[PDB]
């Protein structure tokens, strides 16, 4: 049984690290992506 | 800018949001399960052993 | 100095928001995921070692 579990456990230590920066990296791009959409918005102001 | 009909810098990020999510999905379906093959979509040897 | 068919002003700063466009978008795409890397094509001896 010991040595079956290092096979397949959880790994909480880990785990939770990888959810956090998966968590973070994405609302940093969210964050970016909503600075993105309004980089053609300055043609706009290039007509008139 | 120049190019209104593409906008490739957003593209980018979506797809690596998408890129993001799989690694997400993946650490909060083991966090909630007790274990860490979830369905032997990991390498299969650790599941038959 | 009165011509009309060439705006050299306008190419200078067209030019120089282009070349801008490619910083920018490599600082959005670092943002986004996480890598200075990148599968980086600026340089391969980072991404070997």
């Amino acid at each position: 049984s010991e040595a079956q579990s290092r096979i397949q456990d959880a790994d909480y230590a880990t785990e939770v690290s990888n959810m956090s920066k998966a968590q973070i990296i994405q609302q940093a791009g969210n964050s970016v992506l909503a600075k993105a959409n309004q980089v053609p918005q300055q043609v706009l102001s290039l007509l008139q | 800018a120049q190019v209104i009909n593409t906008n490739s810098l957003s593209l980018i990020t979506q797809n690596n949001i998408n890129k993001n999510q799989s690694a997400l999905s993946s650490s909060i379906e083991r966090l909630s399960s007790g274990l860490r093959i979830n369905s032997a979509k990991d390498d299969a040897a650790g599941q038959a052993i």
